[PDB]
């Protein structure tokens, strides 16, 4: 098909990341409600796979920035809510790469 | 005058390249410390629950 | 159809859609009056601002917040800061749109009334509704049950809930808030040297007390290591310079949260009146109640007040009982991110106040079952 081999390449190492996103290991802080990581480990791998830094995707885990008015203020997470957040970022990224795959077949295919 | 505080603002950048790096190294050493912090209170916070179920 | 959730509160108008992780509008409700001549011809100025607009021309404008504590005391005002927020920070027709409204416990029946008048005759949405703030704190927390502190600008309040169950008899207001903090920080303020008189000041010295206050774990610990060393001095960047440093009152202004008698009240603190709810509620329900201690609110925003109020409820409960504290980071919008999700809900939509139902009640369908 039309897209090289780099590109099957990134396909399959992306699927790999997601597979890799599924041992991720949470725990509640000291005394307070917050999520944070224990094992880091998968964490950095998926990180050197995806292309981002192993500790900025902990941080945007753990800490998400949201938008009021003109400012932003950080969010708050349980180990439920960080679950949650990385099972629909692993199912987005598998439907994204797929409607992509379809465009590149009906890119191939276009007369 | 232009020249003069020029070289005010070049000592400036100086003692502030200086306090900048001073501000880098103790935020090292105070996380240090601080992540030295926490492990001690969680194993406290732990072994106070022991000592109150052992009670 | 969405329907907009409008938090006012008393001295940060906060708004949005229902269905949104945060409000996309929030601006001070301030209302500024030209005070000046006015000598260029041409420049056809207007006659009042409103909102984020005042800040930027403080020098020249005197600035009126139209509700006190809670209550709205200028409706003129609060129409303006209604129809900006309406047309010119959200940019809705608000008569296609079904509007949630906060207000605090045990305020006057005449505000909710009047306010719903407003919105159905003035503005002319199609449904409305009026919310406890506390509740929506709690919504947003994701809990069913807990003791919600809530310190605004104008009104602090303890709601306790249980089980979804809400215990009116144990429901303490104070009116001890972050506009009293500011007051008072402006009258400590002179004991250095520095005079803030002005309304434009008063944003000058909130910005300070934001910035630069904290509540200290222990106050006379504070208090003799700041007579000792200097290691608590801080400086601030007036508009033009003259940088101020201030002391031990970066910690003595938050404090009159915990002794309201620096202000010459005679109520207790913060943490006492949570204390005092609690044991106003039942017994079989107070174990929860320590546990689930819900902060929300700008006033509960300084660094330290989450240590420094375990530290006086447990000395104050029982030794065999356990208290925690939660206080998120997006405190300040707790009850905006409530009052979304409250909206959002499914089961709610048969509790609107339909404009019909107005037409034929009057505005007393406020205070019924339509709550
Ligand atoms: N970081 C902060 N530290 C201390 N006080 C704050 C902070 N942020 C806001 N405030 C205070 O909170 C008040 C605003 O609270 P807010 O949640 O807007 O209540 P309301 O909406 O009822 O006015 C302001 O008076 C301000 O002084």
């Amino acid at each position: 098909l039309g897209f090289t081999s780099e590109e099957k390449n990134s396909m399959y190492k992306l699927t790999g990341a997601i597979m890799h996103f599924g041992n991720m290991k949470f725990k509640l802080k000291q005394r307070e409600e917050q999520a944070e990581p224990d094992g880091t480990e998968e964490a950095d791998k998926s990180a050197y796979l995806m292309g981002l830094n192993s500790a900025d995707l902990l941080k945007g885990l753990c800490h998400p920035r949201v938008k009021v008015g003109n400012e932003y203020v950080t969010k708050g997470q349980n180990v439920q809510q960080v679950i949650y957040a990385t099972g629909a970022l692993a199912k987005a990224v598998y439907e994204r790469m797929f409607n992509w795959m379809v465009t590149r077949i009906n890119a191939t295919l276009e007369t | 005058r232009a020249q003069e505080r020029l070289a005010t603002a070049l000592q400036k950048l100086e003692e502030a390249e200086k306090a900048a790096d001073e501000s880098e190294r103790g935020m090292k050493v105070i996380e240090s410390r601080a992540q030295k912090d926490e492990e001690k209170m969680e194993i406290q916070e732990i072994q106070l629950k022991e000592a109150k179920h052992i009670a | 159809t969405t329907a907009l959730v409008c938090d006012n509160g008393s001295g940060l108008v906060k708004a949005g859609f229902a269905g949104d992780d945060a409000p996309r509008a929030v601006f001070p409700s301030i209302v500024g009056r030209p005070r000046h001549q006015g000598v260029m011809v041409g420049m056809g100025q207007k006659d009042s601002y409103v909102g984020d607009e005042a800040q930027s021309k403080r020098g020249i404008l005197t600035l009126k917040y139209p509700i006190e504590h809670g209550i709205i005391t200028n409706w003129d005002d609060m129409e303006k800061i209604w129809h900006h927020t309406f047309y010119n920070e959200l940019r809705v027709a608000p008569e296609e749109h079904p509007t949630l409204l906060t207000e605090a416990p045990l305020n006057p029946k005449a505000n909710r009334e009047k306010m719903t008048q407003i919105m159905f005759e003035t503005f002319n949405v199609p449904a409305m509704y009026v919310a406890i703030q506390a509740v929506l704190s709690l919504y947003a927390s994701g809990r069913t049950t807990g003791i919600v502190l809530d310190s605004g600008d104008g009104v602090t309040h303890n709601v306790p809930i249980y089980e979804g169950y809400a215990l009116p008899h144990a429901i303490m207001r104070l009116d001890l808030a972050g506009r009293d903090l500011t007051d008072y920080l402006m009258k400590i303020l002179t004991e250095r040297g520095y005079s803030f008189v002005t309304t434009a000041e008063r944003e000058i010295v909130r910005d300070i007390k934001e910035k630069l206050c904290y509540v200290a774990l222990d106050f006379e610990n504070e208090m003799a290591t700041a007579a000792s060393s200097s290691s608590l001095e801080k400086s601030y960047e007036l508009p033009d310079g003259q940088v101020i440093t201030i002391g031990n009152e970066r910690f003595r202004c938050p404090e009159t949260l915990f002794q309201p008698s620096f202000i010459g009240m005679e109520s207790a603190g913060i943490h006492e009146t949570t204390y005092n709810s609690i044991m106003k509620c039942d017994i079989d329900i107070r174990k929860d109640l320590y546990a689930n201690n819900v902060l929300s609110g700008g006033t509960t925003m300084y660094p330290g007040i989450a240590d420094r109020m375990q530290k006086e409820i447990t000395a104050l409960a029982p030794s065999t009982m356990k208290i925690k504290i939660i206080a998120p980071p997006e405190r300040k919008y707790s009850v905006w991110i409530g009052g979304s999700i409250l909206a959002s809900l499914s089961t709610f939509q048969q509790m609107w106040i339909s404009k019909q139902e107005y037409d034929e009640a009057g505005p007393s369908i406020v205070h019924r079952k339509c709550f």
